[PDB]
């Protein structure tokens, strides 16, 4: 069963929109960090609730 | 005892500093702005509330502020807080960094004290007069008025050198270091914008003590503007006038120029009325040496074979760094010697040598 639900696990992952890496600028207190992406430009985004 | 009470007191100063109800409502105020927001640069400003911006991808939406924050708080040309979705301006947004100019020494109260620097004492006067002085800002107010800056001239790591950082220190504004060598470039214009970059923060970050080193090459008028004459020569000093020129100060922004060089300079470059000060750094007289001698020949540790008048009358009359020099191999022999305290031959010998 280990394999099914993995095998089958993939299954989802295999839909996303993207991931989109990212250069950070610098953050700010606003807890949403300055950052441009490297094809795009400068965003001030929010960060991950785990960092 | 009162420590405990004196950690918590900083404790509960934390607790009421996060506690910033008004938080909901500054949540308000944020829940207002929504998320996640975009980067971009300012480019002009009208009363509209609308403004339009810059963009590295450059969309440039003409966008209000979020107005509780301010247009006025910023400039033209500057990193704002923008929507992704017009780009609507969500309000003031550093755009903190621009942490470079051109080349210095960027430095405020610097290690340097006249104490430290061997007595120089009858030019620190200059110095300390000149910008000291009005740097106290009490005397300075009765006394009507301060000249721009000094000249410094003699040695520099004893006499320009030092003393360069002494009153910088002494008056605790931020020492601004820098060579004309360490402008050009051989191109034209930027040289100003060295200058300018400077001086901009110069004029930022007043109080601030501008230095200026060895001008042998962005100074020279030479007699020509033209027949291979580098335009640049003059057309940088000339910038570096303006700024020099178009300011002197009360006790502010003071200025610094050490070099051997002189009247590679125009007189204006000086413009007494407004630069009235030439320090000049001499041989130490063998008193005023040994002034300078007893400070560092002691702070190097030794033996009592050693004596300043044995180094003292054995002079040349060395610079006040021949002085440290002598000294600094001094040990140095010591150290091929391998040993914690230094004779009076190495001395000799560090000093015949240097």
């Amino acid at each position: 069963n280990d394999k099914v639900r993995f095998i089958k696990d993939e299954l989802r992952l295999l839909q996303e929109p993207g991931s989109y890496v990212g250069e950070v600028i610098k953050i700010v207190s606003d807890k949403k960090v300055l950052v441009k992406v490297q094809p795009e430009g400068k965003y001030i985004v929010d960060v991950a609730k785990d960092i | 005892a009162t420590a405990e009470k004196l950690p918590n007191i900083y404790p509960s100063t934390r607790c009421k500093l996060k506690l910033l109800k008004q938080e909901e409502e500054k949540k308000q105020l944020e829940e207002i702005r929504g998320n996640p927001l975009s980067i971009g640069t300012l480019e002009e400003i009208i009363d509209d509330d609308h403004a339009i911006v810059t963009s590295p991808t450059m969309p440039d939406y003409y966008v209000s502020i979020l107005s509780f924050v301010d247009k006025e708080l910023l400039e033209p040309g500057c990193s704002v807080l923008l929507h992704h979705k017009t780009m609507s301006i969500v309000g003031v947004l550093q755009d903190d960094a621009d942490p470079m100019v051109s080349v210095m020494k960027m430095d405020k109260s610097p290690t340097e004290s006249y104490s430290d620097i061997g007595g120089l004492e009858s030019q620190i006067q200059e110095i300390k007069e000149s910008v000291e002085l009005p740097l106290t800002h009490p005397e300075l107010y009765e006394e009507m008025g301060p000249p721009k800056g000094v000249i410094l001239y003699g040695a520099p790591g004893t006499g320009k050198t030092l003393l360069a950082k002494a009153v910088a220190n002494q008056t605790s504004a931020t020492f601004l270091r820098i060579v004309g060598s360490e402008l050009i470039q051989k191109y034209l214009g930027d040289g100003p914008r060295l200058c300018r970059q400077i001086f901009k923060v110069a004029g930022e970050n007043a109080p601030s003590i501008v230095f200026i080193d060895e001008i042998d090459a962005i100074g020279t008028k030479r007699y020509d503007s033209n027949s291979g004459g580098e335009r640049e020569i003059q057309r940088t000093m000339l910038e570096l006038l303006n700024q020099l020129d178009g300011f002197d100060d009360r006790g502010d922004v003071k200025v610094i120029m050490a070099t051997n060089k002189i009247e590679t300079l125009d007189p204006a470059l000086i413009r007494p009325g407004r630069i009235d000060r030439k320090i000049l750094f001499e041989n130490p007289d063998l008193s005023t040496k040994k002034k300078i001698l007893g400070i560092h020949t002691s702070k190097m540790n030794l033996s009592e074979d050693v004596n300043l008048e044995t180094l003292v009358t054995t002079k040349d009359d060395l610079s006040g760094a021949d002085i440290q020099a002598m000294c600094t191999e001094a040990g140095l022999l010591a150290l091929r010697e391998r040993r914690m305290q230094v004779t009076a031959e190495d001395f000799k010998q560090a000093k015949e040598r240097v």
